[PDB]
RNA sequence: UCUCUUACUUUUAACCAGUGAAAUUGACCUGCCCGUGAAGAGGCGGGCAUAACACAGCAAGACGAGAAGACCCUAUGGAGCU
RNA sequence: ACUGAACUCCUCACACCCAAUUGGACCAAUCUAUCACCCUAUAGAAGAACUAAUGUUAGUAUAAGUAACAUGAAAACAUUCU
RNA sequence: CCGAGCCUGGUGAUAGCUGGUUGUCCAAGAUAGAAUCUUAGUUCAACUUUAAAUUUGCCCACAGAACCCUCUAAAUCCCCUU
RNA sequence: GCUAAACCUAGCCCCAAACCCACUCCACCUUACUACCAGACAACCUUAGCCAAACCAUUUACCCAAAUAAAGUAUAGGCGAUAGAAAUUGAAACCUGGCGCAAUAGAUAUAGUACCGCAAGGGAAAGAUGAAAAAUUAUAACCAAGCAUAAUAUAGCAAGGACUAACCCCUAUACCUUCUGCAUAAUGAAUUAACUAGAAAUAACUUUGCAAGGAGAGCCAAAGCUAAGACCCCCGAAACCAGACGA
């Protein structure tokens, strides 16, 4: 058996929050504050990726670039295999060639 | 568990049509 | 795990509500009452040809049987009636053998009737009458 | 585990009408987790299932296995129960009504085969549960003579009907 | 050749 | 979705902590080929096509859309009955049920954003009553936004504000291409 | 299937056409919501067309009962006792005019 | 084809296809005719005044050397003095 | 995908392979068309028609001089410093029916696109740029925020 | 050893009492003859047979169970050796 | 002369019987934005659907209560005997 | 479990080879060959699918399509109408 | 009605910010967890290979100086698979987060413990009451396979047409895969629950926006430019190389 006998707690959220309402305010900066800011510097994400959409590899290849000087072992270790087998994959294997 | 709310609440109801099925009231 | 399935035992049943009524594991395993239930629901289509088929041949035999009550073949029958334009399908044909036998020896006599005009004229190239009982109503 | 025929015992029905039949005594008891399987035990309790309980205790006094005494341990303590607590007067009048096993929680060893190789081998272990109700016990079903054959052969006959028509 | 696999006990605690 | 950057990741079946050898060699016993545990038809295996890294949404529309999106919705909230257009937010005592007794008064609806321009001559009264309330908000004319007017019922301008907004979203008709970004100095634009 | 589910002999259930024909429908009870975009068909039936349908044919008696609900639904009860509850969830007015009609 | 470096991850030309052929801005590529300089001294003369032509290229093989190269090799240049000014638009023509 | 074979397991031969055969790309010689394609001046053309266009319409303006930054600051003309553009050069394609009366700088001039700019009473000067001077005289502003 | 096998004991074996595995298993309510069929049928065609169910044997069949033939061929697959 | 189809006619409605491949209309569970308030709506998103890989883990069946496994005898439970 | 030990790492090695490839419904949908260390694969042709522009597409009649020895057929191509 | 089923919460993942830790007493390089004695020996070294070139023999991105652009350009290359810059431009100081996982998921982890091997090394499983257990009460029942309540009835892919009746009557050669073709006696599957397989470019289509100009520098342009939607799977070898561990 999968489900569930009892049916869940009722899931309260309040949509009238302090994140919620002020969503999307000051968005729009660049045009109606005379261009000093461009939206893309509100965003606030890893170092690497702040305004720049990518793939996987070249998400990969711009965090080895950016951040991989001072990465730990393990996972600058793992993030060399990633790009190893992605270059593998995307450049060699796949349809529509 | 697994999240949701529906199917719990759709479960919930065949239980209650299955147990008034079983004791059917006057 | 994002967004794995929840309501999964309902597509069990789903299948397995058509299956209760089964014999053996079928009724139970969902991977047995697959395939059971496909086939079943496939004879069930299939099975409405067969039907229609297998319900004109039982009226066949009904009329035969009525009809050789009579001393009539079923060929004769239904030739001889279609041959004086009433037009009694097989079901209504065998309705009446069972359920109203005078009616029944009353259209056997007709073609029986019919039958010895055909063959009277047959004889003779018609000359004079071309019988009574033939003389088709024409229609325009 | 779910334990609901120990918890049989404690329904308590609303007080009779003076104008109404006696409605007898009904005693559910088990004993869990006994250390036999439940083939074996069922075999002894299908042996039990229609007799008078002491009919039932004479049959397991000289019956020869394992649980045959457990049984009659079981028996014999619903028999004092029954007359202590569930109001039951008298200590033979009484029938089994209900008697059957059922599996009970299982462990789990190695056998070592006779290379690198095993098997798993599993400690059995079984329920007992019993009913019983106080009255003489029923007559058995007589087998059908050939009266009721051809009675039920005639209406078999008169039932039949002009199908595939009016 | 000479084929032959050896054995695989499962672990003990199971 | 152009701020998202969603942090979820899996662990591929190449970073799955161990999974070297492989178990139980390709020919003798009866069992089925495997290569390696931690391959994701296993129990406690990696996913296969799970999730990768923390994944950026970012794109930006042509900026005449963005201008021609807050023209459509100021039109929206006009012709629906729901701009209203004040001289000045002031109001007399700063208490937020005076403030939610006119908005209940003068049927505006039950969620509103107020806006003034340049965040600095904003006056005490109207921020100390909506610093408290819930669903009344005060934005700068520079946070104006078509999500945040449309999550409200209402929107309450200010004359300033809409000179403002005139000139900020007209100067984009008639405007030439770029040659550079607007921050440098194009002797015509401040 | 036909050996998988019930079946009966076809029946008139008091001899209808046989005296006085008579509308086999009693009552006809309706849920829908106030908010809510899953009763909008059934909004619009109650403005528009029950007032005509209850006109129509007076032998029912026709409830709307107004009610919070995410599926809005229709239950006609017959003179024989049984009870079918049909769901007007997110239809039509066309097609909610042409289920009542068809109960 | 390198569809996505190892340094970049932008997509390569192969330079093979640049060194043999040229492409118009039309979308047409002219190529020159293989054996056009070899074993003279065996051919015709009309066969050697066909082997010394620009030659067009297919459709597929049009398709097949733009997927080859990236979108450098199709720009619009405006060389001083391009023998192959002329043929770069086109001209007249109905689908 | 397809049944079994290179093509439902992926692995598929690069493209502009063709089954171990020598390739089209590769049996055709070679021959210099893009020998020195990176190192060649281009020019960007300023038709007479257009840059009458321009006087016209309110843009680039006759009563002053004609360099390359008021063409640039009229939007008339997109100039690359970079990818090799060293200049415009003028263009005779709307000489007749060419009325303005002014003077220009371009960097190529064809004779008749001469001719028609001096029947007008105008004045024709051939000047040349280098990239750097390219980059910084179509671009001045940035030059200028450089500091240099 | 055999012509040509026979008798007795023990282990084994059958029943009773206790504990209690393993390979195998698409589902089976699991018959015979002739013919057909992916060429060797319990499931197809024509005939015949036919109340249900335990227990002990035998090995004619289930193209029987364990080991993705170890013999033959292919792979622009490996490896040893000269 | 009759029997004899998914062919044809008859009452009604009609998109509703091909491998690989392609095109199209829908759609459950989950999260998010706004609604909704006995479980739904408009959109965005993805670890988004299992009758099958000698697929992985766990539970229980078949083989099966089958193969197999035990304790020398009497007694006063001191002892004695083989 | 040594024609070259075992463990870890490169390693999610590669495999033209085998196996698998999970919701509903509808529609269209069967291929002359050439090249290739290549016939267990791939590319271009051929067919098929989608979206467009344009006007002719099929069936075809008089006329017509070298010869030479002994015969020399069913037929084929082109082709106004329809 | 037994076996059973159900739970939320331990914790974990990806980021931002910030540079982070280590003697209570005794013992611990000899056979480590040993209070106590005479040869003093001592470290600094181009990675290789699988793989791609459909074989393979030169060749094949992985190298630790922020972004964007120049640009996949100049260059290198059995000039072939592919490798690939530079001159130059510039890179707005502070905010404690999740359209992440919820016991087969998330770190292997309750734990590198149990267990296996001489050694390097491999490496798990799981827990669920309640405010009060100093409330052991009577509930809370309902749901997978497997059994019991309740063995069997002539005949046959287990069903369909039915019928007054379960059977009796007429029809019917299990599924997937590989195939010219499988009921085939060709492969896979005892069953249940959970987990387990379509990742992306150039060029085209549609929908907006602007328009001989488009784009928030760079780039394209003889109706083009920008934005969005839409599209390219999983498991399986014998092998090769490097470094440790073993008489
Ligand atoms: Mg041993
Ligand atoms: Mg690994
Ligand atoms: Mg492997
Ligand atoms: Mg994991
Ligand atoms: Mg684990
Ligand atoms: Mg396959
Ligand atoms: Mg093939
Ligand atoms: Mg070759
Ligand atoms: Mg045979
Ligand atoms: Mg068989
Ligand atoms: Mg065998
Ligand atoms: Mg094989
Ligand atoms: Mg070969
Ligand atoms: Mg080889
Ligand atoms: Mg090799
Ligand atoms: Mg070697
Ligand atoms: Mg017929
Ligand atoms: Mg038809
Ligand atoms: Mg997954
Ligand atoms: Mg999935
Ligand atoms: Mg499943
Ligand atoms: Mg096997
Ligand atoms: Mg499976
Ligand atoms: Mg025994
Ligand atoms: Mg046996
Ligand atoms: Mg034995
Ligand atoms: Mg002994
Ligand atoms: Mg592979
Ligand atoms: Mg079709
Ligand atoms: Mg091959
Ligand atoms: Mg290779
Ligand atoms: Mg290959
Ligand atoms: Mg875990
Ligand atoms: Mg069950
Ligand atoms: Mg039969
Ligand atoms: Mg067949
Ligand atoms: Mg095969
Ligand atoms: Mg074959
Ligand atoms: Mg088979
Ligand atoms: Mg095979
Ligand atoms: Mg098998
Ligand atoms: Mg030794």
């Amino acid at each position: 058996i999968g489900i569930r006998l009892t049916l869940p707690p009722p899931k309260v959220v309040d949509r009238w929050n302090e994140k919620r309402a002020m969503f999307g305010v000051y968005d729009n900066i660049g045009i109606l504050g005379n261009f000093e800011k461009h939206p893309k510097e509100l965003i606030r994400g890893p170092i690497w990726l702040r305004g720049w959409k990518g793939n996987e590899l070249q998400r990969c290849i711009r965090k080895r670039k950016m951040v991989g000087s001072r990465m730990f072992a393990d996972d600058l270790h793992n993030l060399n295999k990633r790009i190893r087998y992605l270059y593998k994959h995307f450049n060699r294997h796949g349809k529509f060639r | 568990v697994k999240k949701g709310f529906r199917a719990a609440f759709r479960f919930q109801k065949e239980l209650e049509r299955q147990r008034l099925l079983r004791c059917p009231p006057p | 795990l994002r967004n794995r399935v929840t309501d999964r035992y309902f597509r069990i049943q789903e299948v397995l509500k058509h299956a209760r009524h089964f014999r053996g594991r079928k009724n139970r395993c969902y991977r047995l009452a697959v395939r059971t239930v496909i086939r079943a629901f496939v004879k069930c289509t299939k099975a409405r040809y067969l039907k229609k088929k297998n319900m004109r041949t039982l009226w066949i035999n009904r009329i035969t049987a009525a009809s050789q009550e009579h001393g009539l073949k079923y060929p004769a029958l239904i030739g001889n009636l279609v041959k004086c334009q009433v037009e009694l399908n097989r079901k209504v044909l065998a309705d009446l053998a069972i359920y109203e036998p005078k009616t029944f020896k009353s259209l056997a006599a007709l073609a029986s009737r019919r039958r010895h005009e055909g063959f009277a004229a047959a004889l003779g190239d018609g000359k004079e009458p071309e019988g009574i009982f033939s003389r088709v109503v024409q229609y325009h | 585990i779910s334990r609901k025929w120990e918890k049989k015992n404690k329904i308590v029905y609303p007080p009779q009408l003076p104008g109404e039949p006696r409605r007898p005594a009904e005693i559910y008891h088990c004993r869990r987790q006994i250390k036999y399987s439940k083939d074996k035990m069922w075999y002894l309790a299908k042996l039990i299932r229609g007799m008078s309980i002491d009919q039932a205790l004479a049959q397991l006094e000289f019956n020869d296995k394992k649980g045959a005494k457990i049984i009659k341990e079981v028996l014999l303590e619903a028999q004092d129960m029954a007359v202590r607590d569930h109001n039951v007067e008298f200590r033979s009048n009484l029938y089994i009504a209900e008697s059957t096993s059922g599996r009970g929680q299982c462990l789990k060893r190695i056998r070592y085969h006779g290379r690198g190789r095993f098997g798993i081998m599993e400690k059995v272990y079984c329920h007992y549960f019993v009913k019983l109700v106080e009255g003489p016990p029923p007559p058995p079903e007589p087998p059908k003579t050939a009266v009721a054959h051809a009675k039920e052969y005639i209406q078999q006959l008169r039932s039949r009907t002009i199908v595939h028509t009016l | 050749k000479k084929r032959f696999t050896p054995p695989i006990y499962q672990p003990k605690f199971k | 979705n152009f701020k998202r950057i969603s942090y979820a990741k899996t662990k591929t079946r190449a970073e799955v902590r161990g999974g070297g050898r492989k178990p139980w060699p390709q020919k003798g016993t009866g069992r089925a080929r495997h290569g390696s545990i931690r391959s994701p038809l296993w129990r406690g295996g990696g996913v296969a096509h799970g999730p990768r890294g923390p994944t950026s949404y970012y794109y930006m529309l042509p900026m005449k859309v963005r201008a021609l999106g807050l023209k459509v919705a100021l039109t929206v909230k006009l012709a629906q009955d729901d701009l209203h257009i004040m001289d000045s937010l002031e109001l007399p005592t700063g208490d937020p049920q005076y403030l939610t007794e006119l908005a209940h008064y003068r049927r505006w609806g039950d969620s509103v954003l107020l806006v003034d321009l340049t965040h600095e001559e904003m006056p005490q009264s109207i921020v100390e009553a909506t610093s408290r309330l819930k669903t009344f908000n005060l934005i700068p004319a520079v946070g104006l936004n078509v999500h945040s007017m449309l999550k409200h019922q209402t929107l309450v301008l200010t004359l300033p504000t809409v000179a403002f907004l005139e000139d900020k979203l007209l100067w984009q008709d008639s405007r030439y291409r770029p040659l550079y970004p607007f921050s440098l100095p194009y002797s015509d634009f401040p | 299937t036909a050996r998988g589910t019930p079946s009966r002999f076809l029946a008139s259930v008091l001899h209808n056409g046989l005296g006085r024909y008579v509308q086999q429908l009693q009552r006809l009870s309706f849920s829908v919501s106030r908010d809510g975009a899953s009763s909008r068909g059934a909004r619009e039936f109650v403005e528009r067309e029950v007032i005509d349908f209850a006109r129509r044919n007076p032998g029912v008696v026709i409830y709307v009962n107004s009610r919070p609900c995410c599926v809005p639904r229709v239950v006609a009860e017959y003179l024989n006792g049984a009870v079918r509850e049909e769901s007007i969830h997110c239809k039509s007015v066309e097609e909610i005019s042409t289920l009542v009609q068809k109960l | 084809l390198t569809y996505f470096s190892a340094r970049k991850g932008k997509r390569k030309t192969v330079k093979a296809v640049i060194d043999r052929f040229l492409r118009l801005h039309c979308g047409l590529w002219v190529r020159r005719k293989a054996g056009y300089k070899k074993k003279l001294w065996k051919k015709t003369p009309a066969r050697k005044k066909r082997l010394r032509e620009f030659v067009f290229c297919n459709k597929t093989q049009s398709k097949l050397l733009d997927k080859m190269t990236t979108s450098f090799w199709k720009r619009r240049n405006w060389y001083v003095d391009d023998p192959y000014q002329k043929y770069h638009d086109r001209t007249n023509l109905k689908v | 995908r397809g049944h079994k074979g290179e093509r439902q397991r992926g692995t598929r031969p690069r493209l502009g392979f063709e089954g171990g055969q020598t390739p089209f790309y590769i049996r055709i010689p070679k021959y210099g068309f893009n020998e020195g394609h990176s190192f060649r001046r281009q020019y960007k053309p300023l038709s007479l028609n257009r840059l009458q266009y321009l006087i016209d319409l309110g843009r680039v303006d006759p009563s002053q001089p004609i360099d390359l930054t008021q063409l640039v600051n009229g939007r008339g003309v997109t100039i690359q410093p970079l990818k090799r553009d060293y200049g415009v050069q003028l263009v005779e394609e709307g000489a007749d029916t060419f009325t303005a009366k002014v003077n220009i700088e371009v960097q190529l001039a064809s004779e008749l696109a001469i001719a028609a700019i001096e029947k007008n009473g105008g004045v024709v000067t051939t000047a040349f740029y280098d990239p750097r001077s390219l980059d910084i005289v179509c671009k001045p502003v940035p030059f200028f925020l450089r500091g240099q």
